[PDB]
């Protein structure tokens, strides 16, 4: 009984938590009500891991919703499986935090957190024995960026030594809603080195480019991209949702993933990705190419302009389980420059026979790669062509924030990508 | 894509090898400490046997034979002969030689001098000659009481054997020589003899009255292009290939290199290699071996071939590096790894 | 080639064959490494928390 | 008659022993419900099987064993399975949360909250003895609990039973059948802290048990359960001495006395033969020479390493089925002829015999097939520091980087314990040079 409390704040983090509840809970044969409606019994054998089982065999997900606005969460409770969520985990205010990381963290966020920690402290008092808390969330607004952090500290304090996990979306000027979204990144990424112990970093681009030149998107929407995150969420879930061979919690990964506590920020991947030739078999070899194929990557970061310092490949679907081997094996064997030599066998893979709604096979990727350091300097670059002319910082000075805070971000941010570099070489 | 790995810079062979590995645009070469290689072109000393096989499906090659120092040592190749019942103490090929180690230091000094005095006594030619694996130093004489004191001086294992004083001499000239077979040896251990050979050849006319000047009894192609002041008259580089020589046999002795030597030649290569086979075999081990040897041969005015010692680690003559090198990228690593003639090689067949 | 003490049974026999002769820490000081280490946890965390008060 | 307890530390020691108990039951016709319809002294007896299984009133036959884990999931298969009914709930002991691959987590901050009350079950066993031989201990090598806290114990039971033999059976970390990367850490720390603690332990490589599985039992992916029944034939045959009738290692003790003459150098390697598929149309039984002949084979030794390039320094042959003297002696001569056999100076160049009449047992529905003879040969070679030395480059390459080491400061370990224990095994690793390389 290995409990996980999810976590998801603001805009980003709602529609994006809210799709990974769908397709989990379809995968686990939950229906929109809670009741459960499969065929195998290994749907339910790890059920209790994001599922809280109350009267009538109805399972309740494990979720805390939070949102300095109302919007979202409306839409949510009005959604697909809206009706699922427990009704006393929604938590929400009225202002707002206008895309600014200082109201979410300072000022509007403080004003709610408390309420928010009742929720997360009532449902882990239930918990038999909590593995952790996952966090979903964007960095480049108000509300997940600032007050997702704030909480994170927050939990740090009264569960300090719990699995942090969060599910980052990091912005792009190219798919960009406000011009402080670096901003609000870079004060971000720094709470999160300090005190999470796994990011998975998803960039708005690399969703984007995706939808437009894989999947054939002439138009990409937030809803499109939001669907790339799910399928991800999902397959990087797998190992916990099902039983193994691996067993794996979240202490177990993060221990055999993160090698130094600060460099803990890793690129997702899944296969297939096809545009609608979409009931064409993949073989193994196709999963495996394109699983590793850049192009199929969500961080934005060419893997081949740094190091894999750890690679974890979860395989779904009945497959040949010699034959992944013998793939991934491959793949290792004809690229090992890519991978330190000073971590033996930093290439590991997991078979699940259960695969995802829709799909006789699929691979999903995780990997803890140096490459990673090209997003933070994307973020740093925008964030210092702004803050060298101080644009834009009455927004936040006005919040009660001083100018030397966002030195020390700039700063902590640039060490990080210092850090990540020597690892490189 | 195959892998392999370089840990020795300074061999001449596999940086042929290695060259032509990479010409063929199907094998990459990896950092010497990445252990996911398929082919590993390891370090003379101290080679990480216990490594090797136990990286998830690489199928691992290494080109030297863990275990076969047994026969390319000094002392140690003594020892197996006169231990070893496939060869024998009255083994008929190999000089009579004894294992002498320094009085600073089994040890076969009484079981020398008895041989020695039956020789003083019986009238026979009574010269040996000193040596080790840790010279460039060498001593040939007559007399037991400077060979002995000669060991005691230094400080690592020597080998005392008789001195062919009866050499084959080469005309004109009346110069000694010997002969270098290049000897190939795959993971099934088909025993593979190149085709051409080399003869180190001596510029000096060999003197049996002088034993002190060691130009005209040494034929190392170090001390002939140094200490030799006719070097590459008759021949280039001091060095005689096999259809010169074969040419040579046939008008002066009425011969073929074939019968008066070659028989003789490979015959001693296979009691070596076979000797030692469930030693050093890599038929059912986890990792799978290759190496190429040297063996020296000396030739007597009776056209009777003694075995002088095995290199582990041998050069090629500049002439056949190319020959040479392509045939161990086709027998021996393209056997194992293969890509998407007449063989320059002689099979020695055996029973495994 | 010798055979020694060959001990016989009804569930097997056993035997000796010779093909050629020859030629701590108390329970006190284990308590200290235990607390040692639970204390040099403690210190770290009361650091992180001195952290998160700041 | 004198009793052995058998420990089983972390999920590899457990899965291990689960596999080992099924088969000790079929060997001497226990049924799953503790009943032992051949046992004619109901309640009692100091028979050789009594040196496993202690009995009840009502007959029942109760293993002489615990089983640790620092999470349920492993031991809840033995509290429901098929011989659920052998143990009672005292033998089983389960924690929430387990070292998560963490060496320090097993040992000092989960180890410390939970050694006292292992110690007290392990206290009520031996109360039912009345000459305890000594232990038994299964564990990994790679797994938090199976490292960090087998150590734990291990530096426990020297002090509340000083006296006491203790063997290890190790599970080696082989990347084949591993997801962690930390092993190489946990292994060392373990074995620096055990070494001292440790009077014999047979190490088991899962790369070698993993091909032979597929090999020999033609298992294109082998399971835990294939690997596991493999493994506790190979343990039956080693422990079948103590628990049958016999004068061949009768006692925990004379392990030591046979197969470890240097105290440090106590890690003799384990060669089984022969291993034939089941799915087998039918095949050619084996005689005494081919299956002794087998054992000098590295196809079929449990570390992966080569003899030849090592010195022995002792030698068991243990048979099992239809075996005579007279077959042993005339194998073991045409060997010598053929095989490379290097003994130390200072031991003699001999073989120990022991022959069990009764032939290997074979679980129904296994992946074995039955034969008529087998054998398990225990030679202490120094050419098993192969293994020594592929584990410690593997943690000199993380170590260089103190990769992951934050993970055990956290835990309370001090940075000087790794230095400490890889100097430590540098010295093993001499130990074994000086013996064997001239
Ligand atoms: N042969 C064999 N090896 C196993 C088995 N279970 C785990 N292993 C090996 O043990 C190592 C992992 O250690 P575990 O025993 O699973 O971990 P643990 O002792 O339970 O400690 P924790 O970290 O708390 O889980 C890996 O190298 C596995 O390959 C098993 O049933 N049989
Ligand atoms: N017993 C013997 N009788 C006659 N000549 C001998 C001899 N032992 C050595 N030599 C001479 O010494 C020369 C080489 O000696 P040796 O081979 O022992 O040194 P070395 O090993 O450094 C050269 P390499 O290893 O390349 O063959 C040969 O040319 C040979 O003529
Ligand atoms: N992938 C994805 N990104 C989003 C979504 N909504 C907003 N974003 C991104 O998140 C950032 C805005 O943060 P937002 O969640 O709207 O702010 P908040 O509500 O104050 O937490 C911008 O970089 C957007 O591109 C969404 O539904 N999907
Ligand atoms: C202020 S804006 O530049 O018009 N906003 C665009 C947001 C967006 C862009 C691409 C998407 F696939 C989804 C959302
Ligand atoms: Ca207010
Ligand atoms: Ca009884
Ligand atoms: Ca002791
Ligand atoms: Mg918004
Ligand atoms: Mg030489
Ligand atoms: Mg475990």
């Amino acid at each position: 009984m290995r409990e996980i409390v999810h976590i998801q704040a603001g805009q980003c983090g709602n529609q994006i938590g809210a799709k990974f509840w769908e397709v989990i809970s379809d995968e686990h044969g939950i229906d929109p009500t809670g009741s459960y409606h499969g065929d195998s019994d290994l749907q339910l054998e790890r059920i209790n891991v994001y599922y809280n089982e109350a009267t009538g065999n109805k399972y309740v997900p494990r979720a805390i919703l939070v949102d300095l606005e109302p919007g979202t969460m409306d839409s949510v409770r009005s959604g697909p499986f809206g009706q699922i969520f427990r009704p006393d985990n929604f938590v929400f205010g009225q202002s707002g935090a206008g895309n600014n990381w200082a109201k979410g963290h300072y000022t509007e966020g403080a004003e709610l957190v408390d309420s928010v920690l009742d929720v997360v402290r009532k449902e882990s008092e239930s918990c038999d024995c909590l593995q952790g808390f996952q966090l979903t969330h964007s960095l480049g607004g108000g509300t997940g960026s600032g007050m997702g952090t704030l909480l994170i500290s927050k939990i740090r304090e009264e569960y300090p030594d719990r699995i942090m996990n969060t599910f980052s979306v990091m912005p792009s000027p190219k798919v960009s809603d406000t011009v402080v979204e670096p901003y609000n990144a870079t004060l971000s990424v720094h709470q999160l080195v300090e005190n999470t112990d796994e990011t998975y970093c998803i960039d708005n681009e690399a969703l984007y480019d995706i939808c437009f030149r894989t999947l054939k998107l002439t138009t990409p929407t937030y809803g499109d991209l939001n669907h790339l995150v799910s399928a991800t969420m999902s397959g990087v879930t797998t190992c916990l949702r099902f039983p193994g061979q691996l067993n794996a919690d979240l202490r177990k990964l993060a221990v055999n993933m993160v090698p130094f506590p600060r460099l803990h920020f890793f690129m997702p991947g899944f296969a297939p990705l096809t545009s609608r030739q979409q009931y064409r078999a993949l073989t193994v070899p196709e999963l495996t190419q394109q699983m590793f194929d850049s192009k199929n990557m969500m961080a934005a970061c060419d893997p081949r302009h740094g190091r894999y310092l750890t690679v974890a490949a979860i395989f779904r679907g009945r497959m040949s389980m010699k034959e992944v081997d013998e793939q991934m094996l491959n793949v290792q064997n004809k690229n090992s420059s890519y991978f330190v030599e000073w971590i033996p066998n930093n290439v590991k893979t997991a078979v699940c026979d259960i695969p995802p709604r829709g799909l006789k096979m699929s691979a999903t990727f995780i990997g803890n790669s140096t490459a990673i350091q090209e997003l933070f300097k994307r973020i740093s670059e925008q964030f210092t062509a702004m803050f060298r002319r101080k644009a834009f910082l009455h927004w936040y000075t006005g919040e009660g924030m001083d100018e030397m805070e966002f030195t020390e971000a700039e700063s902590n941010m640039n060490d990080l990508v210092s850090e990540y570099q020597q690892y490189q070489d | 894509m195959y892998t392999f790995v370089v840990r020795d810079e300074n061999s001449s062979v596999y940086a042929e090898v290695s060259r032509l590995l990479l010409a063929t645009g199907q094998w990459k070469r990896l950092r010497k400490d990445n252990p996911r290689f398929n082919l590993m072109l390891g370090e003379r000393n101290r080679l990480p046997f216990g490594r090797l096989g136990h990286e998830p499906g690489l199928v691992q090659l290494v080109n030297y034979y863990r275990g076969a120092d047994k026969l390319c040592r000094k002392a140690s190749l003594v020892k197996l002969i006169k231990t070893s019942p496939e060869l024998s103490e009255s083994c008929t090929w190999f000089p009579e030689s004894y294992v002498i180690y320094p009085t600073n230091l089994t040890d076969e000094r009484e079981v020398f001098l008895a041989a020695y005095n039956r020789r003083r006594e019986g009238r026979e030619g009574n010269v040996w000659i000193a040596k080790s694996s840790a010279g460039a130093g060498i001593l040939i004489s007559s007399e037991a009481s400077e060979l002995l004191d000669f060991i005691d001086e230094q400080g690592q294992v020597h080998v005392i054997q008789k001195y062919l004083e009866k050499p084959l001499l080469l005309e004109p000239g009346h110069r000694k020589f010997d002969i270098r077979s290049w000897v190939l040896v795959d993971h099934l251990y088909n025993i593979y003899l190149y085709r051409e050979g080399v003869l180190r050849t001596s510029s000096e006319p060999y003197n049996s009255a002088n034993f002190q000047d060691k130009t005209c009894h040494l034929t190392n192609h170090c001390i002939q292009k140094e200490y030799s002041k006719n070097y590459g008259r008759y021949e280039e580089g001091n060095e005689m290939f096999f259809e010169e020589f074969n040419q040579y046999l046939m008008d002066a002795l009425n011969t073929t290199l074939e019968n008066s030597i070659l028989l003789q030649i490979k015959h001693i290569i296979r009691s070596c290699l076979m000797c030692i086979e469930p030693a050093i075999s890599t038929k059912h081990l986890h990792y799978q071996s290759f190496q190429l040897f040297g063996f020296d041969f000396m030739v007597d005015e009776e056209l009777k071939v003694w075995l002088i010692e095995v290199n582990g680690a041998p050069a090629c003559a500049q002439k056949l590096y190319a020959e040479l090198c392509q045939g161990i990228v086709d027998v021996a690593i393209s056997s194992v790894f293969p890509l998407a003639p007449t063989s320059i090689f002689i099979k020695l067949h055996h029973h495994h | 080639m010798e055979v020694i003490e060959l001990n016989k049974c009804t569930s097997g026999q056993s035997f000796e064959v010779i093909l050629k002769p020859p030629s701590d820490p108390s329970l006190e000081e284990i308590q200290k490494k235990l607390e040692a280490a639970e204390e040099r946890r403690k210190y770290q965390e009361a650091e992180l928390l001195k952290h998160l008060a700041e | 008659m004198r009793e052995c307890i058998s420990i089983h530390v972390g999920q590899a020691g457990v899965q291990i022993g689960n596999a080992c108990w099924e088969l000790y039951c079929l060997e001497h016709g226990i049924q799953p419900d503790g009943q032992m319809p051949s046992d004619k002294t109901i309640g009692g007896g100091d028979d050789s099987f009594n040196t496993f299984f202690s009995e009840t009133g009502a007959g029942k036959h109760v293993p002489r064993a615990v089983f640790v884990d620092l999470e349920p999931t492993v031991i809840d298969e033995v509290r429901t399975g098929t011989y659920r009914q052998l143990f009672h709930p005292e033998q089983l002991i389960t924690g929430k949360e387990d070292a998560a691959n963490n060496y320090a987590r097993g040992h000092y901050t989960i180890g410390k909250e939970i050694i006292d009350l292992v110690l007290d079950r392990i206290r009520k066993l031996a109360d039912q003895c009345t000459g305890l031989q000594g232990f038994l201990v299964f564990h990994s090598f790679g797994g938090g609990t199976g490292s960090g806290f087998t150590s734990l114990l291990m530096e426990r039971l020297s002090v509340d039973y000083g006296k006491k033999s203790k063997l290890e059976f190790s599970i080696y970390p082989a990347p084949q059948v591993s997801t962690a990367v930390v092993e190489p850490y946990n292994s060392i720390l373990t074995t620096h802290t055990t070494l001292e603690h440790s009077d014999c332990a047979f190490m088991v490589d899962n790369e070698a048990i993993y091909d032979i599985c597929r090999r020999n039992l033609d298992i294109e992916r082998p399971t835990y359960t294939n690997l596991n029944r493999l493994i506790s034939q190979i343990v039956s045959s080693i422990t079948a001495s103590l628990r049958f009738d016999g004068a061949l290692n009768v006692d925990l003790t004379e392990f030591q006395t046979n197969l470890v003459p240097y105290p440090r150098i106590h890690f003799p390697l384990a060669t089984y033969a022969p291993v034939i598929s089941a799915e087998k149309a039918y095949h050619e039984q084996l005689s005494v020479a081919e299956i002794t002949n087998a054992c000098f084979e590295p196809a079929n030794q449990m570390v992966k390493c080569d003899p030849r390039h090592g010195k022995y320094m002792a030698c068991c042959l243990l048979y099992r089925g239809d075996v005579v003297p007279k077959d042993v002696n005339a194998a073991i001569a045409t060997i010598k002829t053929k095989r490379s056999i290097q003994f130390v100076d200072w031991c003699p160049t001999g073989f120990k015999v022991g022959i069990n009449y009764q032939p290997p047992t074979v679980v129904p529905g296994g992946d074995l097939a039955k034969v008529q003879r087998a054998v398990c040969m225990l030679s202490n070679t120094t050419a098993i520091a192969e293994a020594w030395a592929r584990l410690d480059h593997k943690f000199d390459l993380m170590y260089a980087k103190r990769a992951f080491v934050h993970w055990y400061v956290g835990e309370g370990m001090e940075e000087g314990e790794f230095s400490e224990a890889r100097e430590d095994m540098a010295a093993l690793e001499k130990d074994y040079e000086e013996v064997g390389v001239d």
